[PDB]
RNA sequence: AGCUCUUGCAUUGCUGAAUUUUUUUUUUUUUUUUUUUUUUAAAAAAAAAAAAAAUUUUUUUUUUUCAAGUCAUCAUGGGGCUUAUAGAGUGGGCUACAGGCGUAUUACAUUGGACACCCACAAGUUGCCAAAACUGUCCGAAUAUACGGAUUGGAGUAAAAAAAAA
């Protein structure tokens, strides 16, 4: 039932802390745009999974105008590896919506990151979120 | 000369600087904090989901 | 007749500060008449909410992996700090404060505790014959807070005698 | 030729009796046993064979 | 380090105590003790007396042969077991 | 890279505990015995786990197997610091000033 | 009594911040403070011939004993020309000798200033005024640069 | 040195007129 | 499965360089007037006016290019290795020494050396401690000086305080 697994998760804790009993806490995501290195991780999971680059960036912008103007100001994912299909030099590619001012400290602002390994090899993945001030 | 009576009263001697092996026993132990340095996970967590392996499977492929 | 301080360590302002609200409070529950029926209330000119500077210390970084000995960036460590004053004359409300730092958890600050009171002592009876006036209120207990599953909120709790 | 008013040593363990001025009050500290009550033996021993001057 | 204890040649004492099965120093002064001694560390120390005895020091590539004579008892053995950096 | 070999060494520091070293080196320390200080030093460091004195631990870092800059400001090494630094996945040690 | 905001930050590669102000007390003494570097100072002037002139307890001539040093201690004295009359009550708190002495020199100004209104500055209108000591009054707040974060490279 | 075996002053530079407080 | 084996011209990450300077001109709050969306109401929009201003001990922070560097940070593509390129144990070596080069310190004195001083005042009381100098005293002969302190031998040593009786 559900309250056998409650009691499960919160002993697995207990018997990996040592000492103290500590409670679960789930709140979850409500999209893949609130935070930033959960959509990091979705773009490498994704790039693990075959995805080519424009429907990820069609996703994306069709969720960033989907969210216009409520939760996110500006958004810039780059990614660096060897993306395409017959890339053998080092490249990055990228795409950005809106202006950020990351030079901005009064920004409420967030960094991400996240990795993919390909067949070819290793890759590299970081975003880059700014917000409205509804925050 | 009043500290002789405050020392004996006390039972205390000049603890640094004098060679006669009390140092070593007054010391504290560095035992406790040598082995404590360290935190090294088994690689296999017995409660669920161990990364360290998680990693070999996913760069398996 | 008991004394209560109470020392609060944090990293971020906003936590030690709710803190400090928080308990502060406890105090004044903890003391509340809240009702006038039965009339020894401690609001003696000891009280105070002092706050207090921290321990300016920098400790700098190298920032590239090799070679790269230009490349220093600084980093630091923020403790802040308050103390909370007050006093108190019977033991059931003290244990009402005791009990209720047990139950209010605190997110990532620590929890220093300072309970200088009065508590009586026997004596052999020859010590007593042969003292037939000062402060000599000398006890000072002292208690471990680490290595054994303890994230701070330690009580440490010194203590006064009284043999007239 | 230059050493610090506070010693502030280490290496040791005692009972630490101390005078503060500013309140005209003595002060004995604990360090031996693990437990507290078991040091508050210990000095309430130590307060007992100090009246015994 | 002669306060607290100043004498370190215990391995070397075990292969001594080996080599003193008839006399440790010609006790039967000294006639060069033919049987070789080969110490395995340098960080032993010399005793008075231990006259008259081969030495085979190790160098990390081999073992090296000196007779001790008078001169050399104050001494400590990794002194004569040297790289050879020669030129 | 061999954090754990250290770990092992550490562990025969306390597997053969430091006090039976240690108390052994107190009656060397001592000057009370006339002599066999040398006797008790001659062995009892060697009987005793050479490998077990307190030199021999090199401190290493524990994320890593780093040998070489480590820092016991928070159990981590300089490049990781950095790293950990930036996320902010540490106790609240901000870019300075 | 009406006083009001009188500081400055005039320095260059670091700010400053003495918000301590000068006042009259009701004893008829007044009290200032000054601080001209991070170490600090504070006096406390009586009109009288009594001790005279007192910073640290001790009589000056031996605390300050670089005579230069000494007259960087009394040129507001000096400047002021009203040398003697007043019991000179002053404590100070840090760094190095002669900072101490134009450091007690600010503050022994401001304690003037609230004296006599016009040698010196204040903020009694709108913090602004002119006389012979109303240049030292404001500070000279620049301390010493940090040192750099970075390397002597060469 | 500036004087380092033998000075009131080169024995500051020597850490040793600190006289080393006894810890370990 | 393990490499401290290779490949930094297959790479991620992180950094170097000078591109050394730019990081304040921009909004927000309030007022007045008015109009956009919804079956008793908020935002929104527009014309004008006034004030608040922009983070930290003052540097970090924002910046373009070099197949720049790093597979020995870990990682990881490819290749290699697995009686040895894998692990231990003991001792070296990683610090050797014609030359040459880079970076620093210490001096070559008198604005100094020495010695004393008060043992001068700090950054630095938060959950007390210096030196240069100031004051006094010794020294100025190409002496290589009582400057300087490199190399080399040798040795690991003194006491002060005060109590009771004849």
């Amino acid at each position: 039932r559900r309250r056998e697994v409650a009691a499960l998760v919160d002993a697995a804790l207990t018997g990996a802390a040592g000492g103290q009993q500590v409670h679960f806490q789930p709140f979850v995501f409500n999209d893949i745009f609130q935070s930033a290195p959960a959509a990091a991780t979705y773009v490498a999971e994704a790039l693990e999974s075959g995805s080519a680059w424009g429907r990820i960036e069609r996703f994306f912008l069709a969720a960033a105008e989907a969210d216009a103007g409520k939760l996110v100001a500006a958004v810039r994912v780059e990614v660096a590896g060897r993306i395409g299909r017959k890339a053998d030099m080092a490249a990055t590619k990228s795409w950005a919506w809106g202006d950020l001012r990351l030079a901005s400290l009064t920004s409420k602002l967030d960094y991400g990151t996240a990795a993919a390994n390909t067949r070819m090899g290793v890759l590299g993945i970081k975003v880059w979120i700014r917000y409205q001030p509804a925050a | 000369v009043m500290h002789r009576l405050r020392n004996t009263l006390f039972g205390r001697a000049v603890r640094p600087r004098e060679t006669t092996g009390r140092r070593a026993l007054a010391r504290p132990l560095q035992g406790k904090a040598l082995t404590d340095w360290y935190w090294m996970p088994p690689n296999e967590s017995p409660g669920f989901h161990s990364e360290e392996d998680e990693y070999e499977l996913r760069r398996a492929l | 007749a008991y004394s209560v301080e109470i020392a609060v360590q944090g990293f971020e302002k906003r936590y030690v500060d709710m803190a400090c609200n928080t308990l502060g409070d406890i105090i004044i529950l903890a003391f509340a008449p809240k009702s006038y029926a039965a009339l020894n209330l401690a609001f003696g000119p000891e009280r105070r909410d002092v706050r207090l500077p921290w321990r300016r210390t920098r400790i700098t970084l190298i920032r590239g992996p090799h070679i790269d000995k230009t490349g220093m960036e600084q980093f630091e460590r923020r403790e802040y700090k308050s103390v909370l004053t007050a006093a108190t004359n019977c033991p059931q409300e003290l244990a009402r404060l005791l009990e209720a730092v047990k139950l209010y958890q605190f997110t990532g600050v620590q929890i220093k505790m300072q309970l200088a009171s009065a508590q009586r002592v026997d004596l052999p009876a020859d010590v007593s014959a042969l003292l037939r006036x000062x402060x000599x209120x000398x006890x000072x207990x002292x208690x471990x807070x680490x290595x054994x599953x303890x994230x701070x909120x330690x009580x440490x709790x010194x203590x006064x005698x009284x043999x007239x | 030729a230059a050493r610090a008013a506070a010693n502030a040593a280490a290496y040791p363990v005692d009972v630490e009796h101390s005078f503060c001025r500013r309140t005209r009050t003595a002060a004995l500290s604990t360090a031996r046993y693990g437990s507290r009550e078991a040091n508050r033996k210990l000095l309430l021993e130590h307060y007992n064979e100090l009246l015994r001057a | 380090s002669t306060w607290k204890g100043p004498y370190v040649a215990v391995s070397l004492l075990q292969e001594v105590v080996a080599l003193a099965r008839k006399h440790p120093n010609w006790w039967n002064i000294g006639q060069k003790a033919p049987e070789v001694i080969n110490t395995y560390s340098r960080a032993s120390v010399i005793l008075p007396d231990f006259i008259a005895c081969r030495f085979g020091v190790h160098n990390g590539k081999s073992f090296v042969g000196m007779e001790v004579q008078e001169a050399m008892v104050g001494h400590r053995l990794g002194e004569f077991a040297p790289t050879k950096a020669t030129v | 890279r061999g954090n754990v070999k250290d770990h092992m060494r550490r562990m025969l520091v306390e597997q053969h505990e430091v006090d039976r070293s240690v108390f052994k080196a107190v009656t060397t320390d001592k000057s009370v015995p006339l002599e066999h200080r040398l006797q008790v030093q001659r062995l009892f460091e060697t009987e005793v786990p050479r490998d077990s004195a307190a030199n021999r631990v090199v401190n290493r870092c524990v994320l890593t197997g780093r040998a070489r800059g480590v820092h016991r400001f928070a159990r981590l090494s300089r490049i990781m610091i950095r790293q950990l630094a930036h996320s902010g996945f540490l106790p609240g040690v901000s870019k300075a000033s | 009594s009406g006083e009001a905001g009188s500081g400055l930050a005039f320095p260059a590669t670091s700010t400053s911040p003495e918000p301590a102000g000068p006042h009259i007390d009701l004893t008829g003494v007044t009290h200032a403070r000054g601080k001209r570097k991070a170490s600090a100072a504070s006096v406390q002037l009586v009109p009288a011939g009594g001790a005279g002139i007192t910073v640290n307890g001790v009589p000056l001539s031996s605390y300050f004993r670089d005579p230069a040093c000494r007259e960087k201690v009394l040129a507001p004295l000096a400047l002021a020309g009203a040398e003697t009359a007043y019991d000179v009550a002053a404590r100070v708190k840090g760094g190095g000798m002669m900072g101490q002495a134009q450091a007690i020199a600010t503050a022994l100004a401001r304690a003037l200033c609230v004296q006599q209104p016009s040698l010196g500055a204040t903020a009694g209108d709108g913090g602004n005024g002119e006389g012979p000591l109303a240049a030292m009054t404001r500070w000279d707040g620049r301390v010493v640069e940090r040192q750099k974060p970075g390397q002597a490279g060469s | 040195g500036k004087g380092d075996n033998r000075t009131r002053r080169g024995k500051i530079f020597r850490g040793t007129y600190r006289e080393q407080l006894p810890s370990h």
